C-alpha cells in the first residue's frame, strides 16, 4: 500500500521541559490554571485530528507556554517552590496531603508576586 | 410477633441478628438522605480527560477558562 | 431459531459486550476501535453477503490490526536482513539503537 | 541489595518462629501455675536452639512410603507459602509493593492445604489419610469466611492494596466500625492454623509419619503462618501511626501489637477445651457463615447509605 | 423427587434452552448449555439406580466435551474477528470445531456413541426430554451459523448419521434404543437440508418432536420399555395398539402420514440444488427405519403374541395416568399431510 | 499469530487427546477435562488482555465459574459410581451395553 | 515469677523489628535517601521513567528542579 | 468517623486526579514526539539497510488506510537493544 | 441377530435395577491403657 | 533469554500438559495439573491479568483443584506413560527447533518466531488497571449476566444435593 | 522481577533446609532396622459427608469469587444497579446455605 508520511527529525526539535515528575505535580494547579488555552487547544486538536503529525504546532506551543510558566515561577518564587516540591518529592505516592505548609506558603508567594 | 419474636431472640440469637442486619442493609439504603451524595462524588470523581468542546459560538453554559463562574462546581463536596 | 427477544422487548441483556466499539467503563478504547468501528459501519444493513465481498478491505484491516500478521511478518523480515549486515559485518547500528544518547523529553 | 532485603526479611522469620516456641512455652507456664523452660539457657534463651539441633539430628522414621515425590514436596510448599506470605506485608514499607496484596495472601493462604493433603497421601496409613481428609475439610471450611470478612472490610479500604489499609486507619482502628467481623477474623484465624480449641489433628495427627527434620520444617511454617496471620490481622484491624519520616515508629506500633495479639493465641489455647469436629462445622456452617453474609450486605451497603465510599486510588 | 424442586429444575432446563435461543452473545449461548445440562442431570437420576448413574456419567463426558469444543470454537472466533455476536464465523477451523461440538451434542454420528446408552439407562420422561428438547437448542445454534458451515462436513454427517441410525435399530428389541437410533436418523434427516433450506429443518424438527413424543407418551401409558412386554398390549387396550401402529408408520416415511411430510419436503429441496445422488441415498437408506418399525408394529398390533395370567388382573383397573396431550400429539402425527403448505410459518 | 497461541492451542489439544484416550479411571478424564478448561481460560485472557476490550474482562471468570460447577457436578458423578463399584474405572461402566 | 517471660518477648520482638526497619533502611539508601516510588497505576509508571529519562544518569530518583531550564 | 475520613479521602482523590489532568497535555505532546521521533529513526535505519531486498518500499504501511494507526510494541523498540526492550515491555508489570 | 461377538448378552432387569452386588473397625490398641475396638458409621 | 519469558512459561505449561494427559495416576495427574495451572498462571500475569491471576490460584488452584485432590484422596485408593511423554516432548521439542531455527511454523494457523512482546500497548491507563475496571463492570453492567451466574449456581447446589443422596 | 526473586529465593531456602532435615541424619547409620495404626487390614471407607462439605466449600467459593470485584464496583457511576446486583449475590449465597439447611446438608459435620 502507501508509504506512511511521517515528519523529520528537525520537526520535532523543541526545548523540552526537563524537570522532574514531582516538580510537575507540586506546580501542576497553578499550571493548569495559567497555562489553559495552548494545553487546550492542543488536546482539542489532538481529539480531533486523532493524529500526531498534524498537531506537532499545539504541541510546540503547549511545551512554549509550560516553559514561559516555570520560567515566570523561577524569577520570583524560586525558593518556596523548591521547598514545596522537595517535600511533594519525598515521598513514595507523592501525596499532597503531607506537604499542607509548603503548599500554602508557595500559594502565598505566588498570589503576592505573581 | 412479639412472642415468638422473643422466643427464637431465646433459640437462635446468631440468625435473629443475622436476619436483622440483612433486612437494615436491604432497606435502609432507600430510606437514607445520604445516598444521593455517594452517586453525586462518583460521578464527579475525574478518570479521564475533559475534552473540550469547539466553540461554535452559541454556549452560555460551558466555560472558557477552569476558574470561571460557570459550569458544575463542587461547593458542595468541599462544604457537606 | 433466534428469537429476538432482547429487541422485541427492547431490552440489552448482552448487547454490550459484543463488540469492541461498544459503550466501555471509564470510556477506554480497544486496541483496534477504530478499524472496528469503521467494518462495523460499512457492512452495517447490507447482510453478510454482500458484506463479504464489499467491505473487504475494512475486514482486512482490522484483522490485520488485531492479529498484527503483515506487521510481525515485515518485522521479521528486516531484523533477519539486519542480522545478517551485522553478521556480514556490512553495517553498524547508530548509537540510538544501542541505547547511548538520553532519550527524548 | 535487594537480595539482602529479601534475607533481612526471612531470616528473623526464621529466628521469631524459632523463639516463639519460647515465648509459648514460658507464658503457657506461668498460666499454669508453673515456670517455663529456665534452665538450658539464662531464663531459658538456649531452649529453642537445644529444640532444634535436637529435632535435626533425631533418626528419620522412615516408612515405606506411597509417594516418595509427595513425601519431599509437601514440607518443601509448606515453607515456601510460609515464607512467601510475608513479602507484601507492609510493616510500615512491604517488601512487594503489589497493587492486590490482600488477595495475594488469601490465594497464597488457599494453597497451603495442599501440604496437608501432600502428607496424607505420603503416609502409607488410612487412618492419616482420614485425619488429613479431616484437617483439609476443616481449613477449607475456615477460608470461606477469611475471604467474606476480607472483602467486607476492603469495602471500607477501596482497593485490595495492603498498604492504603494504613491511610484507611488513621482516624480510628477499623476495629471499631468492624468488631464483629474482627472476632470472627480472629476466631476464623484461629482455625485456619490447627490452633486450639480447633486442633484435632493433636486430638493422631496426619504428619506423624514425618522424620523429626521435616516435624520441625511443618512445625515451623505452622508457627511462621501463626506470626503471619497475627501481623496480618494488626495490619488490616488495629493498624498504627505512620509518620513518614520515622518508619521506625509504625515499625515498633506494629510489632508491639502483633506481640500481644500472638500472646494472645497462647492465652487462648492455655483456656478452652477442645471442639468436637462437627462442633467447629457447626460453628462455622451455621454460626459464623450467616452472621458474615449479613454483614458482607451491610457493608456493602453502608458507604453508599452514609456517603462514604472510599477511593479506589 | 421433591414436586417444587422438580418444577425448579425444569424451569432450569428450559430457561437454558431460551437463554441459548434469544441470546446474542457467544458466551451466553455457552451459559445456556452449560445450565442445560446442569440442570438436566439430575432428570436422569430420578430413580438412583447404577445404570441411571452410568447413563448420566457418559452423557456428562460427551456433553461436557462438546461443550469445552464450542467454547474452544468461541475463542477461535473471538481470534480472527473480535467480537461476540451470534452470527457466523470467521474462521473454517472455528467452524469445524463448532459444527463437531454441536453434532456431538446431538448425538450425530460418528459421534452417536452415547445416544442409545444413555437414552437405554433412563426413564421414559427424561428420555423424552433428552430426544426431544435436547435438540432444540444446538439446532438454534446451527440455524445461526449456516453462512459458514462448511458443506462436505455437515452432509458427511448427515448421511453417516441417516445410515448408522438406520443399521443400529435394526438389531435392537429393547424400545429405547430403538427411539435413540431412531433419534440419530432423524437429525441426520434434519441437518442434511440445513445449508439448503432451513425452514425444512425447522418442519423436520417440529414434526419429529410430535411423534417421539406421542411415541414416548404412548410407551409411558403402558409402561413398556421391551418389544416383547410392549407386545401384550392388545390383551390390556387395543386401541394403544392402534396407535402404536399408525405412529409407528409415520415415523418411517409412509404416506398419508405426517411423517412423510419431512423427508418429502427434504428431498424436494435438495432437488432444486441439482443434488439427486444424495436425496435418493438419503430415501433409500430411510427404509431401514421404517424395516424395524414394521417390526415393532408386527409385535404389538397387527399380531397377537401370547400373554400371561396375570393380565386379568389388570382388566379390571382403568388407566390413571396423565397421558398429557396424548390424542393431540397423535392427531398431528398422523393426519397432517393435508396441511402441507402450514410449513410458511416456520420461514 | 502470537508465539504463545500456539502453545495454549497445543496444550489444548494435548489434554484433548489426553481426555479422548482413555487409560484407566473416571478421575483422569474430569483431570484432563479440566486441563481443557484452563488452557481456554489462559487463551481467552490473553486475548483479552491484548486487545484492551475491556467489558470482555469479567469473561473468564464466568468461564471459570461455569465449569468448575460443571466440575463439582462430576466429582459428584465419580462419587457415586465409586460408591457402586468400589473403584473409579471406567470399565465398570460397560452395563449399558444391553 | 511473671517478668521471665519477657526476654523471650524481647528477642522475638526484636526479631520482628528488624525487617521492616531493614526494608525501610534499604527503601532509603536505593533511593537517594527517599521512598521507593509506588508505582501501581501505568500513569505513575510513566511518570517514573519521565524522571529516569530527564535526569540524564538514568536513575528516577535524581530530582531535577528548576536549575535544569532555563 | 469512616465517614468523615472516606470524604476527605474523597476529596484528596480529586484533588490528585486534576493535577494529572492539568499535566495531562504537556505529557501528550511529549508522547507524541517520542513516538514520532522513534518511528522517523526506525524509517531512516530500515533505509539504510533494506537497500538489498528486492522489490522493498521503504516505510510501506500494511494498512490500506491512510488513518493514523497507534504504533505498535514492536513498531517502536524493534530494532533498539534488548534492555530497552524489557524496560518497555515488563517494566510495569515487573515493578515490585 | 446373535452373532460370537455380542452371544453373552443377557437381557437386563425389568425394572431397570441392577443387585448392588460396611462400616469401618477400629482397633484404638493400646498404643490408663485400654483397649477399645470401635465400629464406626462415619 | 529474558525477552521470551511468557515462550518459557508457555513451554512449561504444554510440558505439564503432557504430563499429567499423558495420565500416570490421578494424584500425579493432579499435581501436574497444578504446576501447570501455576506457570499459565504466570503467562497471565506477565500480561497484566494480576486480578484474573489472582482468580487461578484463590479459584482454580485454591477450590476447584483441592476439591479433586479431595475426591482423588477417597475414591481412588508405566511403558504407555512414559512413553506417550516422550513423544509429546520430542514433537513439542521439534516445533520448538522449527519455529527457532525457522521463525515462522504453520501447524494449524501460521505463527511468528520473535518474541510476544511486540504485540503490546506503548499508551498508559492513567489510574486504573482496565482488567480491573471491566471485571468491577460485572455488577453495573453485566446484569443479566450475574443473575443467570448466580441463578446457575443455586441450581448447582440443588442438583449436587439432589444426586448425591442415594434416595 | 523482584517478585520471582524472591519465588526462587523462598523455595531455595525451603528446600535446602528439607535437604539438609533429610540428608543431615544420613550421617547416623544407627540401626539398618526392619520395623513391620488403629485399623488392621481394611480398605478406606468412603465418607459421603466429608465429600458433600467439600462441594459446598467449592459452590460457596464460586460464589465468593463472583463477590471478589466489590471494592471497584463501588467507584461506579451506576450504583443502584450495583447495590442491587451485589446485595442479590449475597442473597443467593443465603439462599444456597438455606436450602444446604433445611434439607439436612450440615448434618453430622453440621
Ligand atoms: C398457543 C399454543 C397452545 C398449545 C396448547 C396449550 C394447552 C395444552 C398444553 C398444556 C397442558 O397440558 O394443558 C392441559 C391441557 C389438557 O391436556 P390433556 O389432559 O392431555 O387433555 C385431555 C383432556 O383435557 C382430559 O379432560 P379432563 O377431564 O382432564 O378435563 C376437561 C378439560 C377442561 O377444560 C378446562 O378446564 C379448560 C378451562 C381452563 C383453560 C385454561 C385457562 C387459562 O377439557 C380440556 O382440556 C379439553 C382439551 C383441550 C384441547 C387440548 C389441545 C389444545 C390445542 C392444542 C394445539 C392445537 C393446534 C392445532 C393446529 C393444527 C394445524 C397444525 O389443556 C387444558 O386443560 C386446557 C386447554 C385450553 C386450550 C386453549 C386453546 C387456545 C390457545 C391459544
Ligand atoms: C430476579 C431479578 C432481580 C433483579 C432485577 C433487575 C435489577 C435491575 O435494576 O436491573 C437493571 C439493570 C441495569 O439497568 P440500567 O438502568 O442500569 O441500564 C442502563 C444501561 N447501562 C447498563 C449501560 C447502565 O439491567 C437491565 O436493565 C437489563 C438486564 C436485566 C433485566 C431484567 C431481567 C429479569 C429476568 C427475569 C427472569
Ligand atoms: C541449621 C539448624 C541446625 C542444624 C543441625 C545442627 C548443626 C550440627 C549438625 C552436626 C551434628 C554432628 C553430626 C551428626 C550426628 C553424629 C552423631 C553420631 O551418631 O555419630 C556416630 C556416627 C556413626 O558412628 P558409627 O560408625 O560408630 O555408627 C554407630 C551406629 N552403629 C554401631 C549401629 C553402626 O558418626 C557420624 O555419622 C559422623 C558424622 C560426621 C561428624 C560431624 C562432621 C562435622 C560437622 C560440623
Ligand atoms: C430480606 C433480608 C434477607 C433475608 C434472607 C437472608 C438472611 C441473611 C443471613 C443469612 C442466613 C443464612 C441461613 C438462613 C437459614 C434459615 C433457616 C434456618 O436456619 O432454620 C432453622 C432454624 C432452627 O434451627 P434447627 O432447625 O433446629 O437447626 C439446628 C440449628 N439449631 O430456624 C430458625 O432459627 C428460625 C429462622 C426464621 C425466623 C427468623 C426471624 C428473624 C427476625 C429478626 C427481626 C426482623 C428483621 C427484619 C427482616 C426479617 C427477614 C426474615
Ligand atoms: C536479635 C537477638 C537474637 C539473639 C539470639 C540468641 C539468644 C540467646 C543468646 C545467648 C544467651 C546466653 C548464652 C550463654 C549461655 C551459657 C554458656 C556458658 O556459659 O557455657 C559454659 C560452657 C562450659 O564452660 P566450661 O569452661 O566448660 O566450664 C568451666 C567454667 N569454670 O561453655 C560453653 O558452652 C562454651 C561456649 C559456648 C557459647 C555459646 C553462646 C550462645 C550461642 C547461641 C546462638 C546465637 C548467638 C547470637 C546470634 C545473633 C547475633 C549474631
Ligand atoms: C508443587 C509445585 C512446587 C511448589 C513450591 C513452589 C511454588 C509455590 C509457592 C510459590 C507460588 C508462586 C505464585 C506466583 C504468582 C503469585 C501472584 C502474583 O504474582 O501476584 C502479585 C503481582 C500482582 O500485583 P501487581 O501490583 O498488579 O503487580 C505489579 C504491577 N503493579 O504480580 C506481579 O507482580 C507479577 C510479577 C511477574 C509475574 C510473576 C509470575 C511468577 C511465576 C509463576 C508461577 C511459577 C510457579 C508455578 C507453580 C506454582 C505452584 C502451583
Ligand atoms: C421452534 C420450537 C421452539 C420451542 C417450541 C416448543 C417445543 C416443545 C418440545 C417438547 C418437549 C417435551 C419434553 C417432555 C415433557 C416436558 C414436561 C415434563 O417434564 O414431563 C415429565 C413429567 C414427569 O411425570 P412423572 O410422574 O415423573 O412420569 C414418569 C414416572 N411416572 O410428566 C409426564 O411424564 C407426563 C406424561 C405425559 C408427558 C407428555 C409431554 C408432551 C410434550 C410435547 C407436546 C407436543 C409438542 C408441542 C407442539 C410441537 C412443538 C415443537
Ligand atoms: C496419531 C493420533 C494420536 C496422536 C497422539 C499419539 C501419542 C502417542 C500414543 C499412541 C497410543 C499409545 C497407547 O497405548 O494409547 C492407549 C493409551 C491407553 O492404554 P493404556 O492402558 O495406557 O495402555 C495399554 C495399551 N492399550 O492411551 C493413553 O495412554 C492416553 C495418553 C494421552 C496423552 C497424549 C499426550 C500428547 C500426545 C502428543 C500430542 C497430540
Amino acid at each position: 500500500p502507501g508509504i506512511v508520511e511521517l515528519p523529520s527529525l528537525e520537526d520535532l526539535k523543541v526545548q523540552e521541559v526537563k524537570v522532574s515528575s514531582s516538580v510537575l505535580k507540586a506546580a501542576a494547579h497553578h499550571y493548569g490554571a495559567q497555562c489553559d488555552k495552548p494545553n487546550k487547544e492542543f488536546m482539542l486538536c489532538r481529539w480531533e485530528e486523532k493524529d500526531p503529525r498534524r498537531c506537532l504546532e499545539e504541541g510546540k506551543l503547549v511545551n512554549q507556554c509550560a516553559l514561559e510558566f516555570f520560567r515566570q515561577i523561577k524569577r520570583h518564587c524560586a525558593e518556596p517552590f523548591t521547598e514545596y516540591w522537595t517535600c511533594i518529592d519525598y515521598s513514595g505516592l507523592q501525596l499532597f496531603r503531607r506537604c499542607r505548609k509548603e503548599q500554602a506558603q508557595f500559594d502565598k508567594c505566588v498570589l503576592d508576586k505573581l | 410477633v412479639a412472642a415468638f419474636l422473643k422466643n427464637v431472640w431465646a433459640k437462635e440469637p446468631v440468625l435473629v441478628a443475622s436476619f436483622a442486619i440483612a433486612g437494615l442493609a436491604v432497606i435502609l439504603p432507600t430510606l437514607s438522605p445520604y445516598t444521593k451524595y455517594s452517586l453525586m462524588i462518583n460521578r464527579a470523581t475525574p478518570y479521564n480527560y475533559p475534552v473540550p468542546l469547539r466553540d461554535d459560538g452559541n454556549m452560555p453554559d460551558v466555560p472558557s477558562h477552569p476558574q470561571d463562574p460557570q459550569g458544575p462546581s463542587l461547593e458542595w463536596l468541599k462544604r457537606l | 431459531p433466534f428469537f429476538d427477544v432482547q429487541k422485541k422487548l427492547g431490552v440489552d441483556l448482552d448487547h454490550w459486550m459484543t463488540i469492541q466499539s461498544a459503550e466501555q467503563p471509564h470510556r477506554i478504547p480497544a486496541r483496534c476501535h477504530a478499524f472496528e468501528k469503521e467494518w462495523i459501519e460499512c457492512a452495517h444493513g447490507i447482510g453478510s453477503i454482500r458484506a463479504e465481498k464489499e467491505c473487504k478491505i475494512e475486514f482486512e484491516d482490522f484483522r490485520e490490526c488485531l492479529l498484527r500478521q503483515k506487521t510481525m511478518k515485515r518485522l521479521n523480515a528486516i531484523k533477519r536482513q539486519r542480522d545478517k549486515l551485522i553478521k556480514e559485518g556490512k553495517y553498524t547500528p547508530p548509537p540510538h539503537h544501542s541505547g547511548q544518547e538520553d532519550l527524548r523529553p | 541489595m535487594f537480595m539482602i532485603n529479601v534475607l533481612t526479611l526471612i531470616i528473623p522469620i526464621l529466628l521469631a518462629v524459632a523463639f516463639l516456641t519460647l515465648v509459648e512455652r514460658k507464658v503457657l507456664g506461668y498460666m499454669q501455675f508453673r515456670k517455663g523452660p529456665n534452665v538450658v539457657g539464662p531464663y531459658g534463651l538456649l531452649q529453642p536452639i537445644a529444640d532444634a539441633i535436637k529435632l535435626f539430628i533425631k533418626e528419620p522414621l522412615r516408612p515405606a512410603t506411597s509417594s516418595i515425590s509427595m513425601f519431599i514436596l509437601a514440607p518443601i510448599l509448606a515453607l515456601t507459602l510460609a515464607l512467601t506470605m510475608w513479602i507484601p506485608l507492609p510493616m510500615p514499607y512491604p517488601l512487594i509493593n503489589m497493587n492486590l496484596g490482600v488477595l495475594f495472601m488469601l490465594a497464597m493462604s488457599s494453597l497451603a492445604v495442599y501440604s496437608i493433603l501432600w502428607s496424607g497421601w505420603a503416609s502409607n496409613s488410612k487412618y492419616a489419610l482420614i485425619g488429613a481428609l479431616r484437617a483439609v475439610a476443616q481449613t477449607i471450611s475456615y477460608e470461606v469466611t477469611l475471604a467474606i470478612i476480607l472483602l467486607s472490610v476492603l469495602l471500607m479500604n477501596g482497593s485490595f492494596t495492603l498498604s492504603t489499609l494504613i491511610i484507611t486507619q488513621e482516624q480510628v482502628w477499623l476495629i471499631f466500625p468492624a468488631w464483629p467481623l474482627a472476632m470472627m477474623w480472629f476466631i476464623s484465624t484461629l482455625a485456619e492454623t490447627n490452633r486450639a480449641p480447633f486442633d484435632l489433628t493433636e486430638g493422631s495427627g496426619f504428619n506423624v509419619e514425618y522424620a523429626a527434620g521435616p516435624f520441625a520444617l511443618f512445625f515451623m511454617a505452622e508457627y511462621a503462618n501463626i506470626i503471619m496471620m497475627n501481623i496480618f490481622t494488626t495490619t488490616l484491624f488495629l493498624g498504627a501511626f505512620h509518620n513518614p519520616y520515622m518508619p521506625e515508629l509504625y515499625t515498633i506500633n506494629f510489632t508491639i501489637k502483633s506481640l500481644l495479639l500472638s500472646i494472645t493465641f497462647l492465652w487462648i489455647r492455655a483456656s478452652y477445651p477442645r471442639f468436637r469436629y462437627d462442633q467447629l462445622m457447626h460453628l462455622l456452617w451455621k454460626n459464623f457463615l450467616p452472621l458474615t453474609l449479613a454483614l458482607c450486605m451491610w457493608h456493602v451497603s453502608l458507604p453508599i447509605l452514609l456517603s462514604s465510599i472510599p477511593p479506589q486510588t | 423427587m421433591n414436586p417444587i424442586i422438580l418444577i425448579i429444575i425444569l424451569m432450569t432446563v428450559m430457561l437454558g434452552t431460551i437463554i441459548v435461543m434469544i441470546s446474542t452473545h457467544w458466551l451466553l449461548i455457552w451459559i445456556g448449555f452449560e445450565m442445560n445440562m446442569l440442570a438436566i442431570i439430575p432428570i436422569m437420576m430420578k430413580k438412583h439406580n447404577p445404570r441411571a448413574t452410568e447413563a448420566s456419567t457418559k452423557y456428562f463426558l460427551t456433553q461436557s466435551t462438546a461443550s469445552m469444543l464450542l467454547m474452544m470454537a468461541i475463542i477461535i472466533n473471538l481470534m480472527f474477528s473480535g467480537q461476540w455476536t451470534v452470527m457466523k464465523l470467521f474462521n473454517p477451523m472455528a467452524s469445524m470445531l463448532m459444527t463437531m461440538a454441536l453434532a456431538m451434542k446431538l448425538g450425530m454420528a460418528p459421534f452417536h456413541f452415547w445416544v442409545p446408552e444413555v437414552t437405554q439407562g433412563i426413564p421414559l420422561s427424561s428420555g423424552l426430554i433428552l430426544l426431544t428438547w435436547q435438540k432444540l437448542a444446538p439446532m438454534s445454534v446451527l440455524y445461526q451459523i449456516l453462512p459458514s458451515i462448511n458443506l462436505d462436513l455437515i452432509l458427511t454427517l448427515s448421511i453417516l448419521s441417516i445410515t448408522i441410525g438406520g443399521w443400529g435399530g435394526l438389531n435392537q428389541t429393547q424400545l429405547r434404543k430403538i427411539m435413540a437410533y431412531s433419534s440419530i436418523a432423524h437429525m441426520g434427516w434434519m441437518t442434511a437440508v440445513l445449508l439448503y433450506n432451513p425452514t425444512m429443518t425447522l418442519l423436520n424438527l417440529i414434526i419429529y418432536i410430535i411423534m417421539t413424543s406421542t411415541m414416548f407418551t404412548l410407551f409411558m401409558a403402558n409402561s413398556t420399555t421391551t418389544t416383547l412386554s410392549l407386545s401384550h398390549t392388545w390383551n390390556k387396550a387395543p386401541i394403544m395398539t392402534i396407535l402404536v401402529l399408525i405412529t409407528l408408520l409415520s415415523m418411517g416415511g409412509l404416506p398419508p402420514l405426517s411423517g412423510f411430510m419431512p423427508k418429502w419436503m427434504i428431498i424436494q429441496e435438495m432437488t432444486k440444488n441439482d443434488s439427486i445422488i444424495l436425496p435418493t441415498l438419503m430415501a433409500i437408506t430411510a427404509l431401514l427405519n421404517l424395516y424395524f418399525y414394521m417390526r415393532l408394529t408386527y409385535s404389538t398390533a397387527l399380531t397377537m403374541f401370547p400373554s400371561t395370567n396375570n393380565m386379568k388382573m389388570k382388566w379390571q383397573f382403568p388407566t390413571t395416568k396423565r397421558m398429557t396431550l396424548l390424542p393431540t400429539m397423535t392427531v398431528l402425527s398422523t393426519m397432517l399431510l393435508p396441511l402441507t403448505p402450514i410449513l410458511s410459518i416456520l420461514e | 499469530m502470537s508465539l504463545v497461541y500456539m502453545n495454549i492451542m497445543m496444550a489444548f489439544t494435548v489434554s484433548l487427546t489426553g481426555l479422548l484416550m482413555y487409560r484407566s479411571h473416571l478421575m483422569s478424564s474430569l483431570l484432563c477435562l479440566e486441563g481443557m478448561m484452563l488452557s481456554l481460560f489462559i487463551l481467552a485472557t490473553l486475548m483479552i488482555l491484548n486487545s484492551h476490550f475491556t467489558l470482555a474482562s469479567m469473561m473468564p471468570i464466568i468461564l471459570l465459574v461455569f465449569a468448575a460447577c460443571e466440575a463439582a457436578l462430576g466429582l459428584s458423578l465419580l462419587v457415586m459410581v465409586s460408591n457402586t463399584y468400589g473403584t473409579d474405572y471406567v470399565q465398570n461402566l460397560n452395563l449399558l451395553q444391553c | 515469677m511473671w517478668f521471665e517471660v519477657l526476654p523471650g518477648i524481647a528477642v522475638m520482638g526484636v526479631c520482628l523489628f528488624i525487617p521492616g526497619m531493614a526494608t525501610a533502611r534499604i527503601h532509603r539508601f536505593s533511593n537517594g535517601g527517599r521512598e521507593k516510588r509506588v508505582a501501581h497505576y501505568s500513569y505513575q509508571w510513566y511518570l517514573m521513567e519521565r524522571d529516569r529519562r530527564v535526569s540524564g544518569v538514568n536513575r528516577y530518583y535524581v530530582s531535577k528542579g528548576l536549575e535544569n531550564i532555563d | 468517623s469512616m465517614m468523615r475520613w472516606n470524604r476527605e479521602r474523597r476529596r484528596l482523590q480529586i484533588e490528585d486526579f486534576e493535577a494529572r489532568i492539568a499535566l495531562m497535555p504537556l505529557l501528550q505532546a511529549e508522547k507524541d514526539r517520542r513516538v514520532l521521533q522513534m518511528l522517523r529513526e526506525n524509517l531512516e535505519e530500515e533505509a539504510t539497510i533494506m537497500k538489498d531486498v528486492p522489490g522493498w518500499k521503504v516505510g510501506e504501511s500494511v494498512f490500506h488506510t491512510t488513518r493514523w494507526v497507534t504504533p505498535m510494541m514492536g513498531e517502536l523498540y524493534g530494532l533498539r537493544t534488548g534492555e530497552e526492550i524489557l524496560s518497555s515491555t515488563y517494566g510495569f508489570i515487573w515493578y515490585t | 441377530y446373535p452373532t460370537k461377538e455380542t452371544a453373552h448378552w443377557k437381557p437386563p432387569p425389568w425394572n431397570d435395577v441392577d443387585p448392588p452386588k460396611s462400616n469401618l473397625t477400629l482397633n484404638f490398641g493400646p498404643q490408663g491403657v485400654l483397649r477399645l475396638v470401635m465400629e464406626l458409621s462415619g | 533469554m529474558m525477552t521470551y519469558i511468557v515462550f518459557i512459561l508457555s513451554i512449561i505449561f504444554v510440558m505439564g500438559f503432557v504430563g499429567f494427559s499423558s495420565k500416570p495416576s490421578p494424584i500425579y495427574g493432579g499435581l501436574g495439573l497444578i504446576v501447570s495451572g501455576g506457570v499459565g498462571c504466570g503467562i497471565v500475569l506477565n500480561f497484566g491479568g494480576s486480578f484474573l491471576g489472582l482468580m487461578v490460584f484463590l479459584i482454580y488452584l485454591g477450590g476447584m483443584m483441592v476439591v479433586f485432590g479431595y475426591t482423588t484422596a477417597m475414591a481412588t485408593e508405566n511403558k504407555v506413560v512414559l512413553g506417550t511423554f516422550i513423544t509429546g516432548l520430542l514433537m513439542e521439542f521439534l516445533m520448538v527447533y522449527y519455529v527457532l531455527k525457522d521463525k515462522e511454523v504453520e501447524i494449524v494457523f501460521k505463527f511468528n518466531g520473535m518474541g510476544d512482546w511486540v504485540i503490546y500497548d506503548t499508551g498508559d491507563s492513567g489510574f486504573f488497571s482496565e482488567e480491573a475496571m471491566g471485571i468491577a463492570a460485572l455488577y453495573s453492567y453485566g446484569t443479566w449476566l450475574v443473575i443467570v451466574t448466580g441463578w446457575s449456581l443455586l441450581i448447582g447446589v440443588v442438583v449436587i444435593m439432589e444426586i448425591t443422596r442415594g434416595n | 522481577m523482584n517478585l520471582m526473586i524472591t519465588l526462587l529465593t523462598n523455595f531455595t531456602l525451603a528446600t535446602l533446609l528439607v535437604t539438609i532435615a533429610f540428608w543431615l541424619p544420613q550421617l547416623n547409620v544407627y540401626s539398618e532396622k526392619t520395623s513391620p495404626d488403629p485399623m488392621g487390614s481394611a480398605r478406606l471407607p468412603f465418607s459421603m459427608k466429608f465429600f458433600l462439605v467439600a462441594i459446598t466449600f467449592l459452590l460457596f467459593d464460586l460464589e465468593i469469587a463472583l463477590l471478589l470485584p466489590l471494592p471497584w464496583a463501588s467507584q461506579t457511576t451506576n450504583l443502584n444497579t450495583m447495590l442491587t446486583m451485589a446485595l442479590l449475590l449475597i442473597f443467593l449465597l443465603a439462599v444456597s446455605l438455606a436450602y444446604e439447611w433445611t434439607q439436612k446438608g450440615l448434618e453430622w459435620t453440621e
